[PDB]
Formats: structure tokens, sequence, C-alpha cells
């Protein structure tokens, strides 16, 4: 299946994933083609924060949904 | 029982460790406990006090009574706690708005919050009641895109109706607009790009003012860069 990534800028990635797939996955795939590491990276799905232990499917992520990343500020 | 009284896992490794390391010195402003600014320690000031301006309280009695301890000064415990759960070295900088999502799960909802899901020219709608301590969405009236609808266009996430008070942390980055533009709160916490540092700071509405540190300096929301807001009704 295929899912949305708003990205930065405003222009919207597509990766290619699995319901079994986990959020760490999502975010070696932002990594891989955004080249911003993981521990930089925020995952937000329906107004929630998607923890890195779970999968797709615990957060009843279905076909064709979109993912907001957001940068992580360092204060 | 560490772990039932507490409300989080590995309680019993946490409370054998050391917090005096985290007892950062602290003033009350404006009834508010705030931390004096020390090893980058500005995150952690402007996270408790949205939880202090959300007047939220945590599900355990046992994390209530450090969370109650800290504004009465004895913040060693709970500091050393958010550097405990989120991950954070002591004297590093550190995320509020991914501290405050790591905090809602232990925290008691105290609002309401309807999120609208309209497109460009209402072809698609939908309303949602969401009812958590801390919702990601945008801090504006605008709201934010969220993809296609089954009719090719973008759908539009704002926030329509509020009850009670939650924290909405912005989904993006930190935000500049007009005042009359953001969602109704009581405290905005602003993101400063100082140049690769950055500084917290949480501006009262109320007041007029602006927290930092322990000190109360002026400030304009037209031009602050708002990251999360207390929202309330
Ligand atoms: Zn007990
Ligand atoms: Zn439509
Ligand atoms: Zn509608």
């Amino acid at each position: 299946m295929q899912i949305f990534v708003k990205t930065l800028t405003g222009k919207t990635i597509t990766l290619e994933v699995e319901p079994s797939d986990t959020i760490e996955n999502v975010k070696a795939k932002i990594q891989d083609k955004e080249g911003i590491p993981p521990d930089q990276q925020r995952l937000i799905f329906a107004g929630k924060q998607l923890e890195d232990g779970r999968t797709l499917s615990d957060y009843n992520i279905q076909k064709e949904s979109t993912l907001h990343l957001v940068l992580r500020l360092r204060g | 029982h560490m772990d039932s009284h507490y409300g989080f896992d590995k309680a019993g490794e946490f409370h054998m460790l050391d917090h005096t390391g985290f007892a950062f010195p602290s003033e009350v402003v404006n009834g508010r406990r705030v931390l004096k600014t020390t090893d980058n320690n500005c995150w952690v000031n402007v996270t408790c006090l949205q939880l202090q301006f959300a007047r939220f309280r945590f599900k355990s009695a046992g994390l209530q009574a450090m969370w109650e301890s800290y504004c009465t000064g004895d913040v060693a415990m709970f500091v050393h706690w958010l550097y405990w759960l989120t991950g954070v070295d002591k004297g590093q900088p550190s995320d509020s708005e991914n501290a405050l999502n790591m905090l809602s799960k232990y925290i008691v909802p105290a609002g309401s919050v309807t999120i609208e899901r309209v497109t460009h020219d209402g072809c698609c709608c939908s309303k949602r009641v969401v009812t958590a301590p801390v919702v990601n969405a945008s801090v504006l009236k605008l709201g934010v895109e969220d993809g296609l609808c089954p009719h090719g266009l973008n759908y539009i996430d704002k926030v329509v109706v509020v009850k009670g008070t939650t924290i909405v942390v912005n989904v993006g980055k930190p935000v500049v607009a007009p005042s009359h533009l953001f969602l109704k709160g009581v405290s905005y916490t602003t993101f400063l790009d100082n140049g690769v540092a950055g500084h917290y700071t949480v501006f009262d509405h109320d007041t007029g003012m602006v927290h930092d540190g322990d000190v109360f300096v002026p400030g304009d929301l037209n031009v602050s860069p708002v990251t999360n807001v207390v929202v309330s009704e």
C-alpha cells in the first residue's frame, strides 16, 4: 500500500509501506528520501503523535493515508 | 506496586535514581512556578508552564504528588522525570511539543475539541469530537491540509468548537500571524531561532506579557512564532 507524508516545505511525498511496518521503518524511509535523521522526525496522524514502537495497523492507518512531518526543535 | 502507585512503567528504576542534579532554581511569577534559565532548561520551563495554564492533573495519584511538589518548589523530582521519560540528557536542548505529546497519556483529559474536516469548496465534510490532553492541530483558524478527498481536493482540519481546556500543538513549523487568527487561548509558547540553538518562552494572553525563564518580559502575539497554545473557552 501507499501513504502520503507532508514534508517541511509543503510538498507531499509518497511512501511504499505495509500495515505490519513499524513507525521506525516509516522514519527510515523518510530519511532515505529527505535526508532527515529519525531523531529529528515527528509523525502526526489524526492529530496524534505516533509512537516509534507501534505499527501502522495499531494507528488504523489505512490505504492512502496522510501523515505530517514536523522537525524536532532544539530549545 | 511502584508501577501502579505512580502510573508509569519502570517506576521502580526511576525512583531509585538521584534527582538532585535537576533541582533548578525556581521562583513564583504571577502564581505560576517558573525555572531560571540554565542548562538549556527552557523547554522544561515552557512545558510545565502549559501544564499550569491548562490546570491539568495526572491520572495516578503518585504522578500528581510529584507534579504538586514541582509547583510548590520541589522541582527536582518532576524535572528529572521529564528527562527520564523523553530520553533527553541533562544540559541538552529538547522539543517542548514532543514532551507534551509523551505526557498526554498520563494527564487526565480536562477538555474537548471539535475538529471539522472540509475541503476547498465543501465537497466532503465530517466532524469529530476529540477529548485528549494534547491534540496536534493547527493553532490558527485556517487549518492544515490533510490529503485528498474522493474528488481529488485537499481536506482542511480546523478547530471550530472548544469545550474545557486542552493543549493544541501545532502541526508544523513555528508560525507567525496576526493575533486574531490564532485559536482563542490563554497562553502561547513561542520558539525563536537565535541563529543551532533556540529559545522557548510563553506568552500570557491575560497579562499581555511573556514568561521568559523566571522574569516577565514584554511581548507581542502578532510577532510571536507560536508552536502550541492552551486553548480554552
Ligand atoms: Zn502505594
Ligand atoms: Zn470531495
Ligand atoms: Zn461542515
